Formats: structure tokens, C-alpha cells, sequence
């Protein structure tokens, strides 16, 4: 839902980040159901950011990730804090 | 090899003698988990160097498990 | 669908030959990756239509004493896809020496073509 901006029931607009300015730069209506500048003067590519969100969503479904987590828990803090 | 098998009997993992310790094995190279995906499927070879290898009999077992099990399913 | 059936079929397969070739070459009928599917199919049809019939004919010609038999194989190239001639015809007819292709061939390709 973050990738598709289906956020009306999860996000309000009172916060200090300016969503109207963000969506105006992107040419988008807002919450559904030139260099673009986002937070802190970072240049934002929406398609790359949406691909990154899709990557994490599938990354969290891999059965290999649970095995990675199990093995990574055992790595000593002396070599990886 | 007796230390590999003892470790598995004691803790369920050939690499560790204890369930609540995760110190790396020193008697030989670590034994990887079997991950059932192409490119993975690692095994321990019981030779003198005890190496880790991937995809045992991949071609031959594809013949039996894919082609032959489909001939018998028709 | 038609690419997979037409390639290995049309008096070239019953329902069993298609399944055997599908297994042997890892051909996925219901994929959408035209790239990978074409690569696998091209490997499948090159053997069926080109390479193995050549080896069968050389074997028959040598086994039945029809004449002297000599076989070559030109390994895969990436260099001259703009030319429609394949590697064996380009070398056998000496295209590295053509004035129209000056600057496009190395001295090693000229030396190989001359041999
Ligand atoms: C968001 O930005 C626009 C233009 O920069 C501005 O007009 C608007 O007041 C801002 N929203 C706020 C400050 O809540």
C-alpha cells in the first residue's frame, strides 16, 4: 500500500512533512484507494523507490531469509556488532 | 565424521555440540544447510578434505523425478 | 504455443516426442520471457534440424563407403552479427580480405581465414 499510495486509513496529513507539495511535484492526486525533491533535499525517483518497496516485500517472503536470520544471529558481536 | 554425527545427535546440527552455544566448529569445515532451490542444494562430501559441493546427480535425478515420474503419470 | 509445437512438431513429433524434448531442453511452454524461451528453443531446434542431421549424414557417408568424409564445426561467435554470413562461409570465402570490410577484421581473423 505504500508503493501504491493506498494510505488514507494509515496516514494523516497533520505531520510536518508536506505531502501536498510532494504529490504536486509528482503530478499525482494524493492518497488513493526536473529533479523531484522529497524530504531533506534528497532527489527522489518514484519508480526506483517503488521498485525498492516491491523488492523488500518479496525479500521478506523468501524462506532463505529465515535461515539467513538464524545464522546471522550466531555471528559473534566481536566481528559484527 | 564422528564429531559431525555426534553434534547432530546432541543438537540437531552437525556443526554444534550444544543447543545453546554457537561457537564455530574447529575440527573440520562447517556443514551447510540443505536449501531446496536450484543453484543451492549443498551437501557434505565424505572425503579426506570434507568439502561442500552442490547439486548431487542433478542430471540423473531430473531424469527419474521429472521425466520418468511423468511417464508413469500417464 | 505455436512456436514450441511447430518447431519440434509437424510430422516431427507426436505427443510423446514433444514431452521428451521439453524435459531434455527445459522448454517452458507457458512462460512470457521470449528471450529465455527463444534461447532454449533455438538450442533445441539447432540440434534437431541442423547439427545432428549433419552428423548423421557424415556417419552414413563414412559407414557405407560413399566417399571420403571430413567434418568441421565452427564454434560460437559474437563479432560480426551485422553480416548475414555465418562464420564458416565468411572464413572459407575470405571476407576479412574484402575491401568493403577494411577496418572491421583483426589480423588474426585474416590469418585464420587464409588457412
Ligand atoms: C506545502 O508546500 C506548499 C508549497 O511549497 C505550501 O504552499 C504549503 O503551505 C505547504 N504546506 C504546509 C506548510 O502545510
Amino acid at each position: 500500500n505504500v508503493g501504491q499510495f493506498n494510505l488514507s486509513g494509515a496516514l494523516g496529513t497533520r505531520g510536518t512533512f508536506n505531502f501536498s507539495h510532494f504529490f504536486q511535484q509528482l503530478g499525482l492526486p494524493g492518497f488513493q484507494d526536473k529533479p523531484v525533491v522529497g524530504s531533506f533535499g534528497f532527489e527522489v525517483n518514484l519508480q526506483e523507490n517503488q521498485n525498492a518497496l516491491q523488492f523488500l516485500s518479496s525479500f521478506l517472503e523468501l524462506p532463505e531469509f529465515l535461515l539467513f536470520l538464524q545464522h546471522a544471529i550466531s555471528v559473534p558481536e566481536d566481528i559484527a556488532r | 565424521i564422528m564429531q559431525y554425527f555426534s553434534n547432530f545427535i546432541r543438537s540437531g546440527n552437525p556443526n554444534y555440540p550444544h543447543e545453546f552455544s554457537r561457537r564455530a566448529p574447529e575440527f573440520a569445515a562447517p556443514w551447510p544447510d540443505f536449501v531446496p532451490r536450484d543453484g543451492a542444494e549443498s551437501y557434505k562430501e565424505l572425503s579426506v578434505l570434507l568439502p561442500n559441493r552442490q547439486g548431487l546427480k542433478k542430471a540423473d535425478c531430473s531424469f527419474w523425478s521429472k521425466y520418468i515420474q511423468s511417464l508413469k503419470a500417464s | 504455443y505455436q512456436a514450441l509445437q511447430n518447431s519440434l512438431g509437424g510430422e516431427a513429433a507426436d505427443a510423446g516426442v514433444q514431452a521428451a524434448a521439453t524435459w531434455y531442453y527445459s522448454l517452458e511452454h507457458d512462460s512470457d520471457d521470449x528471450a529465455s524461451f527463444s534461447r532454449a528453443l533455438e538450442q533445441a531446434t539447432r540440434d534437431y534440424f541442423i547439427i545432428c542431421p549433419v552428423i548423421d549424414m557424415a556417419s552414413h557417408w563414412a559407414r557405407t563407403v560413399r566417399g571420403n568424409v571430413f567434418m568441421y564445426h565452427a564454434p560460437e561467435s559474437y563479432s560480426h552479427s551485422s553480416l548475414e554470413l555465418l562464420t564458416d562461409v565468411l572464413y572459407a570465402f575470405g571476407l576479412p580480405f574484402y575491401p568493403a570490410y577494411e577496418g572491421q577484421f583483426t589480423l588474426e581473423e585474416k590469418s585464420l581465414s587464409l588457412k
